């Protein structure tokens, strides 16, 4: 609807996870300006807390990358001490900066997406991928919230969850630990899911009565 | 599969100062569409930030070197209807947590009003930052 | 024309971020990983170091590559003893380019024939013209 002047704004990471082999040299992922315009893309690694730390490098950190051009990120482990009985969760962050563009007040606002990706650091000491794993998740109801326990080493990412037949938003759950789900509305008084897999597809749909 | 998000803003309608030197409250001050996202993006996955930091809320200040500033809410709607929001500034304002809708989802930019003082005529400005955290 | 400024820019509190190079159409000087190309056959993967240099009237970044590096890319270092700090000078090589292909972070290097290490067989001729 063209009364109205519109922006538009967009960035795309060639994957939507990295699994990074602890102790690997480095690993390679597609950024792309998928916009009519130049922008300076800059990337950043944060810890599971969304805090800055720097255990892990990416090269370039700050780079032009041109209107409907890709280019790649090379993404390093610069040494830190990993436990080797679990997955590490760390974040790379990409974000694409556009270029400059009486009575009344004009709204001049611009934008720039910051598109955040799971960086899983994965000890070669654990065998198999999570979705040999995913059926063992178990869960039981605490204090009005939904608890999803885990005891795999991997961090099971959940795509789609259902508990009595509604929906809940997916959040992962951490490797030998839990996560508690919020009940809202009508969600009250069988869950089933779906994880992601290491290529970021959702996998088989498992089902499973509460516990306790 | 790659991870693409998109964003396109389109303006709302043009904004007067009132009578009094504030603006009116819950004015349409511009429409977000987010898009790309994979099925199963949820509501706190998404966060918008700006310099001001304040929680919930957007702040634009005036460009003239008096500092004039306002704050606008940034709220949606969920498939029954009911009002849900993105984190602003790391907080929700409204609502419960929620998959966004499927291939793409609008938000929209209400004002709140002036921060303290009459606001003056002229341009203001925010720079906003969207981070979306992929499931 | 597009420019840039550093508003949207994390900045490490009163850190300053010079942007003036993209203003250009340039690129920052550093550390960049890259395959290398010789001839259009690609010979390696690795960190290389760039920095600006002016060539005919134009900024570009150029490697800093060793004569050890060169011999493992396929190139015959004791035709070029002007080739040699640890970075040979690239232009002691006649009929060649460098180019760094940024967007792909390749960097090609073209040579002439006669530079080259022979590679019996057999994709490619048996001889070759030079220069």
């Amino acid at each position: 609807d063209i009364k109205f002047a519109s922006k538009e704004y967009g960035v795309t990471i060639g994957e939507s996870r990295i699994i990074y082999p602890l102790d690997a040299a480095g690993v390679m992922v597609s950024v792309k300006n998928t916009q009519d315009y130049p922008v300076l893309i800059q990337s950043r690694i944060y810890d599971e807390n969304k805090e800055k730390e720097d255990p892990f490098v990416v090269t370039p950190p700050l780079f032009r990358l041109d209107a409907k051009q890709q280019n790649s990120l090379r993404i390093a482990q610069a040494g830190g001490v990993f436990p080797r009985d679990k997955e590490s969760l760390k974040w790379l962050c990409v974000k694409g900066i556009p270029p400059k563009d009486d009575k009344d007040v004009g709204v001049f606002v611009q934008f720039a997406i910051n598109n955040c990706i799971k960086l899983l650091v994965r000890p070669n000491e654990l065998k198999g991928t999570p979705i040999q794993f995913a059926e063992n998740l178990s869960w039981k109801v605490d204090g009005g919230k939904l608890i999803a326990e885990n005891p795999s080493p991997f961090y099971m990412n959940i795509g789609e969850l259902t508990f009595g037949g509604k929906s809940i938003p997916s959040h992962y759950i951490p490797p030998k630990s839990t996560w508690a789900f919020d009940l809202p509305k009508g969600l009250a008084g069988n869950v089933s899911w779906r994880i992601i897999n290491d290529q970021g597809g959702l996998d088989r749909l498992y089902s499973k009565n509460v516990t306790l | 599969e790659p991870a693409r998000i998109t964003l396109t803003y389109k303006e709302g309608a043009p904004i007067t100062i009132m009578d009094n030197g504030n603006i009116d409250t819950e004015l349409l001050v511009g429409t977000l569409t987010l898009g790309g996202y994979k099925t199963g993006t949820t509501s706190t996955s998404v966060n918008f930030t700006d310099a001001a930091g304040d929680p919930m809320y957007l702040t634009f200040t005036s460009q003239d070197g008096n500092n004039h500033q306002f704050t606008t809410k940034v709220i949606g709607k969920d498939s029954r209807d009911f009002d849900i929001s993105p984190k602003v500034n790391g907080e929700n304002l409204v609502g419960d947590d929620v998959v966004l809708a499927t291939g793409s989802q609008d938000f929209f930019v209400r004002s709140i009003g002036s921060k303290g003082g009459k606001l003056a005529a002229g341009k203001y400005t925010d720079a906003v930052t969207v981070t979306v955290s992929n499931q | 024309a597009y420019t840039f400024d550093s508003t949207m820019l994390d900045t490490n509190s009163g850190e300053s971020i010079d942007v003036s190079l993209f203003n250009q159409g340039l690129q920052l000087p550093g550390n960049y990983f890259v395959n290398v190309f010789v001839n259009g056959r690609k010979v390696d993967s690795g960190n290389i170091d760039f920095r600006l240099e002016k060539h005919n009237g134009k900024e570009l970044l150029w490697p800093c590559l060793s004569s050890l590096q060169l011999t493992k890319y396929g190139i015959d270092i004791d035709k070029y003893p002007d080739l040699i700090e640890q970075c040979v000078d690239l232009l002691a090589i006649p009929h060649s380019d460098v180019q760094f292909y940024f967007n792909q972070q390749k960097l090609s290097l073209i040579v002439p024939p006669q530079a080259l290490l022979p590679r019996f067989d057999g994709i490619m001729p048996m001889q070759l013209w030079d220069d």
